[PDB]
């Protein structure tokens, strides 16, 4: 058979990815741009919402030195990947866990739809990737909003979930934060409750 | 806005490290336990954010000077990012952060006891040229101790993170230093089962690549997955 | 009735697939977590259900029949079916199942979007002759994907289930084909640990048994258990 | 050491089994005779009972793909080889669980005592072997009844089961079905209440 | 016009088949006795057609629609074309036909009691691209008998026709399939006198370029003969 | 020395080239556009001719199933490469010879003289190459005009040709068909008045 | 693939064939019972012929020390197998060229007819296997009768062969020898008029 050159192998990014990836956080100065957890400006359409969660080891224990890279279409379900500091919403953002609390927090829009390949509508969700010491290959998953039911039972991604009790793992729990609206993606990696992750 | 044109080569999962990989203590609770869910790419997975707007400082790459000169092995760490096709990767973005040359982080949560160096910070990014070349001055790090086993020490690495065309490229590994006997002994490193994708891992002496009376270089080539255009879908 | 006359030679597990074989993702959820009870051959055991009175069909065996002539590479599936000992298995049942000649199953669960043949059902069985012989008149089957990783296909193979002398022999298996590219990269035939078992699966072309300006053959010798007396019990 | 020819190597039966050993499951057209799960006729000397039961798997999901093989003595506790859909009973029969319910279902008759290579008596037992996609190499169990627990304590296969909790997971639940006797056999393959299978 | 200003590579009639191959049958009448007379490359040898205004239909290469569905192994037919230089050949003909998925032929003269299908056909055309690619999109054809030896086999084949920038350089062959047990038994593919020379017409399997879930995919690149200035002349 | 990539080694083209490069004579559909055998329309310059011959295998027998290609200057002598349906003349053609008959036909028109490399004029002649089966790297020839003899007697190419009397192979003979200017090429691939082949 | 034990390799009869398989004409004694050119006795029913021939090699010259067995049905189309001189008629025989003449002579009567797989009829014929110094492998070819020329034109064998031209070297013509019916068929190894040679 045809083998092309391989690639890279992955390696954990160890408990200090915060010093070169979540300045702030590994508690040093940061330069005149970063890449953070504000994907929109307030003067931002569509839906603005707040995003929270918790991650959670095999043993029920917080693993509070965890990093987080989202990806996500706007509110009229757009990708928009020319980021720039500049631009009122960017698709591409960045958070992490509090060594104290555990708890990550993320400023964004709720995205619109966008289709699959095959021309399907997928629900409304945000695209994240999950790295930490202990990982030695970073984790796939989804989020979705529990205020999409309908859209969430067509799905043709969820409803590639074998077991429907797995794919309520992916759904986030709509809240109010300081009466703001929220919604509440806890994952677990290991065990009872485990979130499902995704290879592609 | 970004489209669906193209597709990516499926990750061999076999070559990557495993997720559970008992001697790395860390990973026996942060490994999942269900076997991930295969899924269609989609714009979704086939986009990915573009750096060539963000506003980078002239020393973002030059560990020397971005935290007087810092304490230790003057080297440049260089080298090129290619998909699987042997294509290049241009204005991606590159990522790299480190201890320095006693083995200590500048980070709240490092008491090892080797001191910081009041010149370094630890921490670059650079975006690649129109070739896939990148570029990093710094000094080589030094290996440091874990509490793993009870004499466990990372060998000298420096980490990197590259976002290459796609979330489904987008990776973050480790560098390590041609010959450094604690390769071998190394539970991390070990996490990767074939000895053939260690060798990937290892930078090498680049003599060419050195300035004169200067610094001393290092060349470090990331083959990120091979993207094609979709046919007959 | 049946009597407790034999004893089976034990099986070696190391050489079977073990439950646990987390490339081939449903094995997860499906293997024992707990060690399997041996318990001593009783004539529960060691005794089975014999055919040779089953009312089978003129065309039970051909699958060029039993369903117009399919569409395929027209081949002969024939062997001998011995133990251990190199003693033929008399008289014992022989069913197969497998796809059509683009991979597509005649089942309500299949939705590969290969079509189905309108003259090919899938299904044969034979009852061995007084020396272990067996045979089949098929089509070969094509490949087909399937949900494992995000690019997993089957190499092409026929299905089969051999009841021999007791419950004790029974099995179901795998054939596959002489040269096929995909069988070193298919998880399920690497459930399989020792690649000299894996070899036990391959028919092999036979062009001696072929029947020339009409179709090809294959031979594939199936071997179950050791059948031996008991002594000293 | 002495060396044989190598067992040739066991396979997972796959999602399709159907195909090739319940037909009328894999909805297709059957073929004059058939093994199935019907071995005793209405004729058949000793008690009529109705066999039930479900799959589950280690996330505690039903298996919907198994299929399954049993044997077991006629009433007189004789093992009846001879397989023919004339005999009124057969030692052998083949069942399958519902794509839909996930229940499989046997029509027999109550085994008799059979003893052990060393002339014990074993408590009336019914022996199964489940195959299904996922299983590499089948799994072997028996069925033991709740309502022989005179029987059951002095099993010697039973006995060899160190953990007497262990034991229970082998004993089918007497029950009725249409006024029927019925006994409830549930395997659990992996995890809380896994099933004991044994290697002989 | 066309113009003289490229002389060809000298072809290595040794690498190529010989005309007379004995146990090819049909060559021992078919065959030259004299030998050949060698001429100089004048614009006549070093000249040919340029098909890049031919009308082609939209499903020219996708043979699965442009005869319902075939029933076979669905496949991708892909690589591209070079010369001895390692140049590309943009914008050449490339031409295929081959047999359904029994080994049967859509021809009078074919005789095989394999049914033909009634949504194939078997014939394909692709002009190469400006990088010299070329796809087709078929089903796997398969072997079949033909009057030989008393048992001869065809391997699976697809036939292939080539033009190239001159007449000197068009040519005609067969792709065979990578471990098809076929290839060495046959006296047509034996023509060929270097097995390094066979190597060169068998398909490799190609998962990169595979439709996950659909169809798989086979890689044959074509060497036509160097193409050079004229110099000193 | 020096060694580049081997050429792609050639096979026969088979008993059913046609189904690929004669669909009208493998009997089947044709689709809009096809490479055939009339290289000018009744509007082309020049002197019109019909071509027509049949092919011998060895043993003096029709060779039914052979596969033709020319490559001609047009009356001109210049190359027409920009292969079009549309042009008035092709300097490119295809045929074959009759399952029946056995005997080839094409229409075109008596080529232009054109300069060797050397700068010395060749006689009018079209380029042929020969396909079929039992052929496993196909036959180059020229067809020369038997009422060129001057022009032929001076052909550099013709020349190089050691026995006079193999020339004889190469030149058709004039005459007509439906009083149309028509020659005969027969070409005898084995034996006794083996037409030349040629090597470039 | 599968390979058997290879047959063992053929060799040349060599010049001196008839000291063990023609003992007569070897010119040495001969034994009670010796394998010959008598097929039929006086009173064997069917029509009684007398076959003669010459074998000529590749120089049209006369292959004199030529060894050939024969078979054939009786005039039921029968294959008489047991063999017995006392038989009235035995299906084999042998015979061999005069070292001077160069002819060999056979007495049977005329093959009834036979079916091939497919039970199609094939026309009366004689199968022989030809030997002799110069031939490393013995050559088998068939006899036909020029009298049958309704059965020769519907044969599936004589069909087998593409060029009619070669088919009428497998016919024998009839004349009379002392005014007995007789039938000449002469083999032409190589050359002009090569008698076809068949492989089965
Ligand atoms: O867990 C640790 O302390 C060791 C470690 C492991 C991997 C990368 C690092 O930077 C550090
Ligand atoms: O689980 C699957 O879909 C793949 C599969 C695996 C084993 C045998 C089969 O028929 C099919
Ligand atoms: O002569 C034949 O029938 C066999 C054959 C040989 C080569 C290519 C083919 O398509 C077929
Ligand atoms: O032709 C010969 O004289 C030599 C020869 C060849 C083969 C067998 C023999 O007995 C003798
Ligand atoms: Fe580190
Ligand atoms: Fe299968
Ligand atoms: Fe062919």
């Amino acid at each position: 058979p045809i083998e092309l050159l391989p690639e890279t192998p992955s390696q954990t990014a160890g408990p200090y990815v915060h010093i070169g990836l979540a300045l702030e956080a590994a508690g040093n100065p940061t330069r005149d741009q970063e890449i953070w957890n504000r994907l929109a400006k307030p003067d931002a359409p569509g839906e603005h919402i707040l995003l929270l969660g918790q991650v959670y080891d095999g043993n029920g224990h917080l693993v509070r030195d965890s990093f987080l890279e989202v990806w996500q279409a706007d509110a009229n379900g757009e990708y928009q990947d020319a980021y720039n500091l500049e631009n009122a919403f960017n698709s591409f953002g960045r958070t992490a866990t509090t060594f104290d609390a555990g708890e990550w927090t993320l400023h964004t829009v709720k995205p619109g739809v966008v289709n699959n390949a095959a021309g399907v509508p997928m629900a409304p969700h945000i695209n994240i990737s999950l790295f930490a010491r202990g990982i030695n290959i970073h984790l796939h998953t989804r989020l979705y909003f529990d205020d999409e039911a309908q859209a969430n039972a067509k799905c043709p991604v969820l409803n590639l979930i074998e077991q429907p009790q797995r794919r309520e793992t992916l759904i986030a729990k709509r809240c109010e934060v300081d009466g703001k609206t929220a919604y509440r993606f806890d994952i677990r990696i290991q065990g009872e409750g485990e979130t499902v992750f995704f290879d592609f | 806005p970004a489209q669906d044109n193209s597709r990516f080569v499926i990750r061999d999962r076999n070559w990557h490290p495993k997720a559970l990989t008992p001697d790395y203590k860390t990973s026996i609770a942060r490994s999942p336990r269900q076997a991930l869910v295969s899924i269609p790419q989609s714009i979704s997975e086939t986009t990915g954010p573009n750096f060539s707007h963000l506003g980078f400082g002239a020393h973002d790459h030059d560990l020397l000077l971005n935290f007087g000169l810092p304490i230790g092995e003057r080297i440049i760490v260089a080298g090129r990012v290619v998909d699987q096709y042997g294509k290049p990767v241009p204005n991606t973005l590159v990522e790299m952060w480190q201890a320095n040359a006693g083995g200590r982080y500048r980070h709240k949560n490092d008491r090892y006891l080797a001191p910081l160096d009041p010149n370094f910070g630890g921490v670059g990014r650079c975006l690649t040229d129109s070739d896939g070349y990148y570029s990093f001055r710094t000094i080589k790090p030094g290996p440091y101790p874990w509490r793993n086993g009870p004499n466990d020490w990372r060998p000298a690495h420096i980490h990197f993170g590259i976002s290459g065309p796609s979330i489904a490229t987008k990776l973050i590994t480790q560098l390590y230093f041609e010959g450094d006997p604690l390769i071998p002994m190394c539970p991390i490193v070990k996490s990767i089962a074939n000895p053939e994708a260690v060798q990937q891992l290892i930078a090498k002496l680049d003599m060419n690549n050195a300035n004169p009376m200067d610094c001393l270089a290092y060349r470090f080539d990331i083959v990120l997955r091979g993207q094609r255009k979709t046919h007959f879908e």
